[PDB]
C-alpha cells in the first residue's frame, strides 16, 4: 500500500543517485513495513553511498536477520567494515559473501588483498 | 563642460559595508551619465573587501583590457571603518599608496572611492545616507573620472 | 505521511526539471500539511520557472507568512516582481533579502541595476 | 489521493524510462482509481515498451472502452498487433486513429505499408 | 559560485601564536576544499614568523614554481599582536606594504592573512579561536583566494 | 634540521648600544655554529649606527661579493631606542623598508637584526643582556637566517 508507493519513490531515488529522498522514502515505506529485506539493505547501500559506513552497517545488518542469503550485502557489510578500517570483521563479511556466492570474483580478489592487510 | 559618453568607467567595490556602498556606487553612476557616459561603459563588479581593492583594481582592468573594453577611468569604492585592532590604518595606508601608484601603473586616473573614517555616521554622511549631512561624495568621483580622463587629453 | 511521501515526489521532480508533478505533487502535500513554508517556496519556485511569476508571487508571500525570514524567497520574490515589471515592489523585496543576508552578492548587483531602471 | 501520487510518481518514472516502477504505480493508482483511461493507455505504453504487447493490447483495450476517441492510443494498440503478426486487427486499429485523426500522417505512412503486407 | 579544484593555493605561516594559526589555517583550507581545491593543491608550510612571512612568500612560491607546482594565489598567515616595543607598528606596515607589492610582483593575489591586533582576545577572535566573538576569518581568506584567483581570468 | 656548513652569512651591526648588540651578535654566531655554520664563513663588520645600516648592508653584501665571499644570508643589526627626539620613529621605519626591500634586492634572506624598543631594559632584554627577562633573539635570528638560506632551495 502506502510501502509499495514509498518503495517505489525511494527505489526511484537510489537509480537517480538522490539518498536524500531515497532514505526518506525508504525509512517510510519501512515504518509501514519492517520486514521488507530489500529495502533495508537498499537504505544500507544509500548510508553506504554518503560515506554512512557505520549506518550503512546498521541497516545491513538488519538486512541480513530478515534474510542472510544476500551474498551481495554480505560483501556490501564487509566493505562498510574496511572503510572504517574494521578489517577482521570485514574480512569474514567478504569471506561469507563468497561461500554463499562462489562466482563472486570480485570478492575473492578484495578478500584476498584484504587479507594481506589485515595481517 | 565634460562630455563622457566616450569613456568607460569601471567602479570595483567592496561587498562589505553595502549600504554605504550602494549610495556612493550609485552616486557616482548617476553623475557619470549626467555627464553622457552611457550606462552600457560604467562597469560595475565586487569584491569581498578593502584588502582586495588595491590590487583587484589592476586585475580587474586587465580583465576589461583582455575583454576589448579598457578603461578609461576607475573608480574602486569600500568604506573602512576603524574598529578596536589597527587593520584600519594600514589598510588605509597601503591602500593610498596603492592607488596613487596605480594612478600612472593603469595609464589612468584612478579614484580614491574609499572612505577612511572613524565612525559609521561618518561613513555614512560621505555617502550622502544622512539627510542632514555631508553630500554623497560619489557623486563627486564620478564627475572627476569624467573630468580626469578627458581634462588631460 | 502521506504529506511526506508527496514532497519526496515533488521534490525529486523539482530536481529533475518537471514542474507539473512538482507543482501537483507539492499541492497535495500542502493540503495534507499547509504549514511547510519551503514547499510553499519551492511551490513558488516552479511556478516562476514556468514563467507564471504571478503565481509564484502567491505562493513565495505565503511562504514567507509562514517563515519571513528567508532571504532567497525575498530575493526570487522580487524577481517574479521584476519579470511583471513591477519595479517599485521588486526593489523592496530585493533589499529586503539584502538585509536578511548581507551577503547577497548577486542581489547587490542586481537591485543596483534594477534601482537605476526603477527611475 | 493516494491515486494521484501513484500516479504522479508513475508518470515521472515513464518520463525517465522505468517501466518497472511505472507499471506498478500505476497499478496501484488504478486498484485506488480504475476510471482513469489516460493511467491504463500509459499502462499499455509501459508494456508496450517493454515487448510485452499481448500485455499492452489489454491495458490499452481497456482505456479504449474508458475513452474510445483516443486516437494515438488506436494507433499503439495497432501497433501492438502488428507486433504479434495480426496485421488484419492491426490495420483496423490504424484505420480508427486515422479516422480519429486524419493529421496522423504516420498511421497514414504506416498502415498503406502495413495494408501491402496485410495482403 | 567558484570552482578552485584547478588551483593551487599556498599558504605560508608563522610558527609563533600557533594556537591562533592553526585555526585560521584550518579555516582558510575547510573553504578552498568547499570550493573543490583538492587537498593536494593546498601547500602549507611554515616560517619562524611575521619578519620572514613578507619575502618568505615569494621564496615560497619561487620554490613552488622551479617544483612545477606553482601557486595561483597564496595567502601568508601570522599574527601580531601589540606589546611593550613598537615592533607591532613596523612590521604591520611594511607587511602590508610588502603583501600588496607581491599582488604584482609575484603575478598571483596575495591575501593578507596577516593579523595585526593589540590583545590577544582580539586575535583569537578573528581566528574564529572564541566562540562567542567575530568568526574564523581564514574561511574568507580561503574563500578570497578562490575568487580572486578565477574572478579575473 | 638545518645544515649552515656551507653557508656564508654577514652580519654587519652598530658600534652605538655596543653592550646589547655584542650580545646579540654573539648569540647568532653561536647558533649559527650549532648549525654547522663554519666561523670562517661568518663576516662580522661594523658602521657606526642605524642611518648606515639600511644600506650599509647593501654596500657591505657588494664588497663580500666582489671578493669571492658573497653572502647567502645577512644580518644587520642595531639598536633603536626612543629619544626625546622622533629619529627613532623615522629610522625604525625606513630601516624596516630598506630591509625588507633588500630581501629581494640583494639576491638573499636579510633579517631584520634591528631593534624598536622605547626603553633600554626593552632592548637590554631582548639581547638576553638581563638574565630574568626574555631571551637572546640574536639567537633566532641566527637559525633563521640558516633557514631562510637553505629552506627555499
Amino acid at each position: 500500500e502506502e510501502a509499495e508507493l514509498a518503495y517505489l519513490l525511494g527505489e526511484l531515488a537510489y537509480k537517480l543517485g538522490e539518498y536524500r529522498i531515497a532514505i526518506r522514502a525508504y525509512r517510510i515505506a519501512l515504518k509501514r513495513d519492517p520486514n521488507n529485506a530489500e529495502a533495508w539493505y537498499n537504505l544500507g547501500n544509500a548510508y553506504y553511498k554518503q560515506g554512512r559506513y557505520r549506518e550503512a552497517i546498521e541497516y545491513y545488518q538488519k538486512a541480513l536477520e530478515l534474510d542472510p542469503n544476500n551474498a551481495e550485502a554480505w560483501y556490501n557489510l564487509g566493505n562498510a567494515y574496511y572503510e572504517r578500517g574494521e578489517y577482521e570483521e570485514a574480512i569474514e563479511y567478504y569471506r561469507k559473501a563468497l561461500r554463499l556466492d562462489p562466482n563472486n570474483a570480485d570478492a575473492m580478489q578484495n578478500l584476498l588483498n584484504a587479507k594481506m592487510r589485515e595481517e | 563642460k565634460y562630455d563622457g559618453s566616450k569613456l568607460r568607467i569601471g567602479i570595483l567595490h567592496a561587498r562589505w559595508n553595502a549600504e554605504i556602498i550602494l549610495a556612493l556606487v550609485l552616486g557616482a553612476l548617476k553623475r557619470l551619465q549626467e555627464f553622457g557616459v552611457k550606462r552600457e561603459n560604467i562597469i560595475i563588479e565586487t569584491v569581498p573587501g578593502s584588502f582586495e581593492l588595491p590590487y583587484g583594481s589592476k586585475l580587474f582592468v586587465e580583465k576589461q583590457k583582455r575583454l576589448g573594453k579598457p578603461l578609461d577611468a576607475i573608480i574602486p569604492i569600500g568604506v573602512l571603518i576603524k574598529g578596536s585592532t589597527m587593520h584600519f590604518e594600514y589598510i588605509c595606508d597601503s591602500t593610498t599608496h596603492q592607488l596613487m601608484k596605480l594612478n600612472f601603473e593603469l595609464g589612468i586616473p584612478v579614484i580614491f572611492g574609499v572612505l577612511t573614517c572613524l565612525t559609521d555616521e561618518q561613513a555614512e554622511a560621505r555617502a550622502g545616507l544622512i539627510e542632514g549631512k555631508m553630500h554623497n561624495h560619489g557623486e563627486d568621483w564620478g564627475a572627476a573620472a569624467v573630468e580626469m580622463a578627458t581634462k588631460f587629453n
